[PDB]
């Protein structure tokens, strides 16, 4: 372990070779065996600051971040007739429970004690584990439990036709048909729309489904009380039969403008009733009717830091969408702007999520093709929520003041979420109101109410608990540098929309040299404590990742996803994003984890992020959480390229060469045993492309050399060196 | 003469199923579980309440409560003729497992039945007292 | 012989006026009671005209330019021909330069005074057909009126584009043939759509209008799985029907497509409009339609409104030169009163029953698209009458089927009639039977009608028809007058000035007064002697006939629906002289043992018990067992094969109604009752101030003092 101290300007090999673990709470053995799963809650300071002053002396500033819907291997569920909740703040019993009387239980969160019902009281499974899933009662529902509904919005204007994208979408539901997360009150219903809406109708009564256009753009209406949003068990064949028509029923179009507004409003009105996930397929400005955008001139690599949305009404009609438990999912497949910073609203504030395809063609773009068809896979297989609500409690004294996520925040901060999906991450900021001189330990806890798509109401809760320190010292030494990094920029996000990007940069630079200069003054080179030795690097390349670097060719709906996926995505890719993982993999061996039964999985050092570490002798893996691209240098070993490969020299692989041939060779083995090794980690399936060579012109391999310098970045070490002209200034 | 239909368990008033459609509800699903818990071993097998410009139907039968609510101008006749379209299928399909169930609304699946049976009745082509007494 | 010229002026020229000869004084002409007046079929059939294909010659004067016809005077040698009209000399055109007296153009001859040219030069059109259904019906009158028009669809030139509008709460244009999918653009029917609206919210054939031979099956797929509007109606409502707002997406729809040519919107109703502009009632059961007696004492709110909507509507398709038919069959009111000048306006029909799942409505609608000895129909689309007159001869209006061009000129009258201040109207859609009335005033003369017209064909047709009539000779003014007068026709005439002020607006006040004045004019009689009163031949039947038309349902509204009263008046103001009299006066006939059947007085005189009837009003074919014939159909005497004769009485009515059961473009209601029957009552009620004996009396007593 060790509490040393580390001179970064000596160091500069700082980084570890195996992958980074979460830091281990200052907890008592008994304690922490029963804490929180990190991957699912984790806190930036794992010491909490006993006062303000404390935590303002820091420089760091104190959060949470969680997954709490993510996909669990063992989730135990407790059917208890009655749910055990403090009579104060109906914060759930919990492994860090005080039980005194036996038949009494202190609350950890307001200290209240409790009576425990006629119903070893702490062998229970609510005290046994801190994450756990409750059946919730009749009054913990508004409604009946919603079916599962689905609606698909799909632009059909010219531009869109000429993507191509609707042949994969609607061959994505034909296979995926049947696995959609519902059972017989599963609802489905599709959307057309250009410069009209089209509603289509699906009865078994009739030969073929009706196409029903509403023309009416200033006021949209439902044209049918029915069999628009048909029960998909009874309809099968009428919707099967309406997805394989689809793509040839726009062919020769001339409609150029996209009326997104209104075709939303009539989608929210016919989903008003129910809820659901309403899916969005857009490829283009909006231009007509309500909600249309004006157009935008492109940035530079010239151009300053000098963000918001045009107008408010994707905002106020994705308020709307949540009021009615509607979640809008946006996928922008536009080759052009199309002002991502205004449309991108209907996706945050209705716990929806966005997803973007640059240039999207179904034959000039393999590389979206197969991106789009993987991300569908798993968005339409994916297990879902609906109608549902999230809370976050913690120990008195403390208090949330900022929320970060895709939701809206009701009064009494109750988090809504029309949807929750098992990719979503959300990221908390509190502080501390009253001084926790009584306490040494403070709790957490979420809890997720919900409707399964079976109509089950369910309550997911993760508690997490934490000791609390009085010196400057003991919040450092708890310091967790990659959840810091995650909160720093998703404040940095929120300073690009109410400030600039401008600001946004200087205050993650400033959040360095305030937290360096703090710990300095608490103490010749540069001297920072061993959990934020990685502080200056992981901030380096946030300033360097598409969301806030400064000059490049980044276009405006490039850097409005960037800052999506950091709000939207859980902590561990946007690490492995930000900072990826590299791997020399020309020559993997046998030091890995051959422990999986019949399986070698070569472990290969993790490497810095700097050119100076690659060689034109070899092939290098680097892991971006969302891609693994495959470097090989132009003077690779002749083993390498027909081992691996399958050519006989570099000039003859193929430019576009969308994965690895699984060749009947050891060395094709290795390096397919541990590609399916990291691919295995994650739910979104990394595609892996070799296109990366001296020359691809797609050779963006080198952005990610964060550590290295260019004519409108500093490299590491001279960021390093900038930093320490301020630490003592 | 629209629609609001609850199924229930009467002896603890548990959700079995039921079927609502908008496009207030907050109120009258209210009364509607006030009424559930106020059922017991004494209470009229067949009743009609009065709720101002609303009006309950209700049938009890095997311990399984089945409510309509409507305008008080839908005629009370097919109120209980739909009611009994209900009892005679739910008993069939489920009425055996009723008494074993705990989770509330352990029967939703019986949405699509209710709702088909439902529009057989809103398409023109026993006691009676004040609801605002029972509460 | 006066009748035999009367016959033969209205089989050759299709027309028949109420005097045929004219006053030459200003004194005659202003103290004229009946005006001098035409009854006008412009397209009456006759024994096979030869159809003449070239121009026709028209006279070289800017101001008159009538055409050649067999009033005019030619010489031969000069090859000069001088207008009859306007006294122009014209020089034959170059085509004409061989005619000769032995052989001369058919223009001159007299028995071609009436006369039909085709103009063939630019590319002819097809015929287009809207159909705009109501889906707020039971499924067995939708299923039969789906049945009506897979029958009319099947009837249909190939090339003939067809149309599909559906509506109840909702109007939805279908897009017809779209292949996999079958779409349709749906709209509010709560707001009105104007034709530019339209045409930018919808984006030679249109998507929406297709040749039948190209999609007469997708229609016959579609039109058979055609289904009730899916909105549900609430206990004790009427369901929301936009009658109003789907007929003015249909106006709209072929407005900006196919304006100028012939087109039918053939619109099918199966109740009131609830919803929208036009909308006749509300949607609450307990509140009735509206009746003459609500109209009367002001509770009848939408009444006003709604006919302010289809006036409209009427006038912007009469404007386009389009037809709108309304097909009309339900068991309460529909609204016929409000949209009565869609079809009255233009040519188009009105048909009424209780339900489309009948024989009445089903053979109604097929004779609708009766075809001649060409397999072509008898409808005529776009029509433009041009009347020319002398220059003593000025236009007052006319009345029926039209509406003015307003093109200005000498012959047009200060004193308007009806649709006057023009010598040009539009008829969007005639028939063989559509008959005109056309006022005249006098400030032997000649008038001269011309009717272009689009066939159904596709061919351009002119019809002109040039008369003469002999101006009184002043040695004996009123006395050639006198014998000239056509008390049929000049009844009818006044009947049509009669309802064409009711119908906008007392009316008995002025009818009144205009029997007394012709009884003191062309009357015999002593003064202050009753008894002395006599009439000539000429005007014996002409008191009459006002007797019964001030009685009959055209005036007396009361004790009929406001939509039967439109419907009755709608057949009337478009019908021919001898169907016009029998709509006033009933005809009717006797079968007893004791001879044939005869034509018998409208009298209960004749209401014998031994006796089986036959009377024909226009819109009802009755028969009627007396209380004797009765009790013998009631015992069984039929079927014995000792009373063979009684089998021949109880079916001669039946026999000789079929005949004209099927000619009549309305079916005439069949009725079949007797003595004790409750629909004797239509009998009782056509027959008998009071009575005619009583009313003549009364008359004489008024004509034989003062003036
Ligand atoms: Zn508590
Ligand atoms: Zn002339």
């Amino acid at each position: 372990e060790g509490l040393r101290v580390v001179n970064l300007l000596q160091e500069r090999n700082m980084l570890p070779s195996t992958p980074l673990k979460p830091p281990v709470p200052n907890l008592h053995e008994d304690i922490q065996k029963l804490n929180c799963n990190p991957e699912l809650f984790r806190c930036t300071l794992t010491s909490i600051p006993q006062t303000q002053a404390l935590l303002n002396k820091a420089k760091l500033p104190l959060g949470l971040l969680l997954h709490p819907f993510k996909d669990l291997v063992q989730l135990p569920v407790v059917t208890s007739s009655t749910i055990v909740r403090c009579r104060s703040c109906r914060t759930y019993i919990n492994p860090f429970v005080s039980f005194l009387d036996q038949r009494r239980w202190k609350c950890n969160l307001c200290y209240r004690v409790n009576d425990v019902p006629e119903e070893e009281p702490h062998r229970r499974p609510e005290v046994q584990n801190a994450t756990i899933e409750f059946m919730a009662p009749s009054e913990y529902m508004l409604r009946p439990p919603q079916p599962p509904v689905y609606l698909f919005v799909f632009d059909v204007s010219h531009n869109a036709v000429e993507t191509g994208y609707l042949n994969s979408v609607c061959q994505s539901l034909l296979d995926n048909l049947d696995l959609l997360p519902g059972n017989t009150r599963t609802k489905i219903g599709f959307i057309t729309f250009d410069s009209t809406i089209h509603f289509y109708g699906l009865q078994e009564s009739l030969s073929q489904p009706q196409m029903l256009i509403v023309s009416d753009i200033e006021d949209v209406f439902i044209p049918m009380p029915e069999n628009l949003l048909v029960n998909l068990n009874e309809s099968k064949e009428l919707v099967q039969d309406l997805l394989k028509t689809l793509p040839q029923m726009f062919t020769k179009t001339l409609e150029t403008q996209s009326a997104l507004g209104p075709a939303l409003q009539a989608a929210f009105k016919l989903m008003s009733p129910t809820g659901g996930r309403m899916s969005v397929f857009q490829t283009q400005l909006p231009t007509l009717g309500v909600g249309a955008l004006k157009p935008r001139e492109e940035p530079n690599h010239r151009s300053s830091a000098k963000m918001t949305p045009s107008t408010d009404f994707y905002k106020k009609l994705a308020l709307d969408c949540s009021g009615q438990q509607v979640a809008v999912d946006l996928f922008l497949l536009s080759g052009q702007y199309s002002d991502l910073a205004s449309l991108g609203c209907i996706s945050r504030y209705s716990a929806g999520s966005v997803y973007y395809y640059p240039s999207y063609h179904h034959q000039h773009n393999p590389v979206q093709v197969q991106k789009l068809q993987k991300e569908l896979q798993r968005y339409l297989t994916r297990k879902i929520g609906f109608e549902a609500v999230m809370r976050i409690r913690c120990t008195k004294g403390l208090s949330i003041h900022t929320f970060h996520g895709n939701f809206f925040v009701r009064s009494t901060d109750l988090l809504s979420l029309p949807n929750v999906n098992p990719d979503a991450g959300y990221a908390v900021q509190m502080s501390v109101e009253e001084s926790l001189t009584d306490t040494q330990l403070v709790s957490f806890q979420s809890a997720l109410l919900y409707t399964s798509s079976k109509g089950e109401r369910r309550i997911r809760v993760h508690t997490l608990c934490l000791p609390v320190v009085s010196t400057l010292n003991d919040v450092f030494l708890g310091a967790d540098v990659q959840a810091i990094s995650g909160l720093l920029a998703n404040m940095a996000v929120d300073r690009s929309m109410t400030a600039s990007l401008s600001d946004a940069r200087d205050a993650l630079v400033n959040a360095v040299i305030d937290s360096l200069s703090a710990y300095r003054s608490s103490v010749p080179g540069l001297m920072v404590p061993f959990s934020l030795r990685l502080f200056p690097l992981f901030v380096l390349a946030l300033l360097k990742q598409k969301s806030f670097q400064t000059g490049t060719n980044a276009r405006l709906d490039e850097r409005i996803f960037a800052m999506c996926q950091v709000k939207n995505q859980p902590l561990v890719y946007l690490m492995l994003t930000t900072h990826p993982s590299l791997y020399r993999v020309d020559n993997l061996s046998d030091e890995g984890a051959l422990n999986i039964s019949d399986r070698t999985i070569p472990q290969p050092p993790i490497l810095q992020l700097s050119v100076e570490k690659l060689s034109r002798d070899g092939a290098f893996l680097m892991d971006a959480g969302s891609v693994l691209m495959l470097w090989v240098g132009k003077n690779c070993t002749q083993n390498f390229l027909s081992q691996v490969l399958g050519v006989q020299n570099y000039a003859s692989i193929p430019q576009p060469m969308t994965d690895l041939p699984e060749l009947d060779t050891p060395e094709s083995a290795r390096i397919i045993a541990f590609i399916s090794w990291l691919r295995e980690q994650r739910p979104f399936f990394p595609i892996l492309y070799v296109i990366a060579d001296e020359s691809p012109m797609k050779a963006n391999f080198l952005q990610n050399m964060i550590e290295d310098r260019t004519e409108s970045a500093l490299s590491y070490y001279e960021f390093l060196l900038h930093i320490q002209q301020q630490v003592n200034k | 003469m629209v629609l609001l239909t609850m199924i229930a368990r009467v002896a603890d008033g548990l959700p079995l199923a039921a079927s609502m459609q908008e496009d207030d509800l907050q109120q009258y699903q209210s009364q509607a579980k006030q009424l559930f818990r106020k059922l017991n071993e004494q209470s009229p097998t067949r009743c009609t309440l009065e709720a101002g410009a609303m009006t309950f139907h209700y049938i009890i039968e095997q311990g399984v409560c089945y409510l309509v609510l409507c305008e008080a101008a839908f005629p009370k006749k097919l109120a209980f003729a739909y009611l009994e379209d209900l009892h005679s299928e739910f008993d069939e399909q489920h009425g055996k497992k009723v008494p074993t169930v705990s989770r509330p609304y352990s029967f939703i699946e019986f949405d699509t039945f209710i709702q088909k049976t439902k529009k057989l009745y809103i398409d023109s082509r026993i006691m009676v007292a004040n609801i605002e007494e029972v509460l | 012989t006066y009748l035999e010229f009367i016959q033969q002026n209205e089989e050759r020229d299709g027309v028949r006026f109420s005097w045929n000869v004219w006053p030459s004084s200003r004194l005659e002409a202003t103290r004229m009671v009946v005006p001098v007046a035409a009854l006008f079929t412009p397209l009456k059939e006759r024994p096979d005209l030869p159809p003449i294909q070239y121009e026709p010659v028209l006279c070289s004067r800017t101001t008159c330019r009538a055409v050649l016809n067999p009033l005019c005077q030619v010489d031969y040698r000069a090859k000069l021909w001088a207008c009859n009209f306007c006294y122009q000399r014209n020089q034959f055109p170059p085509s004409y330069a061989g005619i000769s007296e032995l052989n001369q153009p058919a223009e001159l001859l007299p028995q071609f005074s009436s006369i039909e040219y085709v103009v063939l030069r630019g590319p002819q059109m097809p015929l287009i057909f809207l159909y705009v259904v109501d889906t707020c019906m039971e499924d067995e009158d939708l299923q039969a009126l789906k049945e009506s028009m897979q029958m009319s669809l099947s009837l249909l030139p190939p090339t003939a584009l067809v149309g599909l509008i559906t509506f109840g709460r909702m109007v939805q244009v279908h897009e017809l043939g779209c292949e996999g999918i079958s779409k349709s653009y749906v709209f509010r029917g709560t707001k009105d759509l104007s034709a530019k609206q339209l045409q930018e919210m919808l984006g030679p054939s249109n998507r929406f209008l297709q040749p039948v031979q190209k999609i007469d099956m997708n229609l016959t797929d579609l039109l058979g799985e055609l289904q009730r509007d899916p909105w549900p109606v609430p206990q004790g409502k009427r369901p929301l029907r936009s009658s109003g707002v789907a007929l003015s997406i249909a106006v709209g729809l072929l407005e900006c497509t196919f304006p100028n040519t012939g087109a039918r919107i053939m619109m099918f109703i199966g109740g009131p409009a609830t919803q929208g502009p036009g909308m006749v009632v509300g949607d609450e059961l307990k509140t009735p339609i509206r009746s003459w007696h609500d109209i009367d004492k002001d509770n009848a709110k939408y009444v006003k409104k709604g006919t302010k909507h289809f006036e409209a509507l009427a006038n912007r398709a009469a404007t386009t030169g389009h037809v709108i038919d309304i097909y009309a069959c339900a068991l309460d009111q529909t609204g016929l009163l409000e949209m009565k000048c869609c079809p009255n306006l233009t040519g188009g029909y009105m048909v009424m029953g209780d339900s489309f799942n009948t024989s009445l409505f089903k053979q109604t609608f097929q004779r609708v698209f009766t075809k001649d000895m060409h397999g072509q129909f008898k409808m005529g689309f776009g029509g433009t009458l041009e009347i020319k007159t002398s220059r003593e001869i000025k236009i007052s209006g006319a009345i029926g089927p039209c509406v003015s061009l307003n093109s200005k000129g000498p012959c047009v009258s200060e004193n308007e009639i009806g649709t006057g201040g023009t010598c040009q109207w539009k008829i969007c859609g005639l028939s063989p039977t559509t008959t005109l009335a056309i006022y005249f005033e006098v400030v032997r003369g000649a008038i001269q009608f011309v009717t272009q017209y689009q066939h159904s064909s596709g061919q351009r047709r002119i019809r002109v028809t040039t008369i003469a009539r002999n101006w009184a000779d002043a040695q004996t003014q009123i006395q050639n007058i006198a014998a000239s007068f056509d008390q049929e026709a000049a009844a009818i005439l006044m009947a049509r000035l009669a309802i064409y002020r009711a119908e906008t607006e007392d009316v008995l006040r002025w009818l009144d007064r205009q029997l007394i004045r012709l009884c003191q004019k062309f009357g015999e009689y002593h003064k202050d002697d009753p008894s002395s009163f006599r009439f000539s031949e000429t005007f014996s039947l002409y008191p009459q006939f006002m007797f019964h038309l001030r009685r009959s349902s055209f005036l007396q509204v009361f004790n009929n629906s406001p939509d039967e009263s439109s419907y009755y008046r709608h057949h009337f103001m478009r019908q021919d002289l001898t169907q016009s009299l029998i709509m006033i006066q009933p005809i009717l006939y006797a079968y007893s043992f004791s001879g044939p059947p005869e034509p018998v007085l409208l009298d209960s005189s004749s209401i014998l018990a031994d006796r089986i009837l036959l009377m024909d009003t226009f819109f009802q074919i009755l028969i009627y067992h007396g209380e004797t014939i009765a009790q013998w159909r009631k015992s069984g005497y039929q079927d014995m094969p000792e009373y063979e004769n009684f089998r021949h009485l109880l079916q001669a009515p039946v026999d000789d109604a079929q005949e004209i059961l099927h000619s009549r473009f309305p079916m005439p209601r069949y009725i079949d009752t007797e003595h004790g029957g409750s629909q004797a009552r239509f009998l009782l009620s056509k027959v008998n101030d009071v009575s005619l004996q009583v009313f003549m009396d009364h008359l004489k007593k008024l004509a034989v003092s003062s003036a």
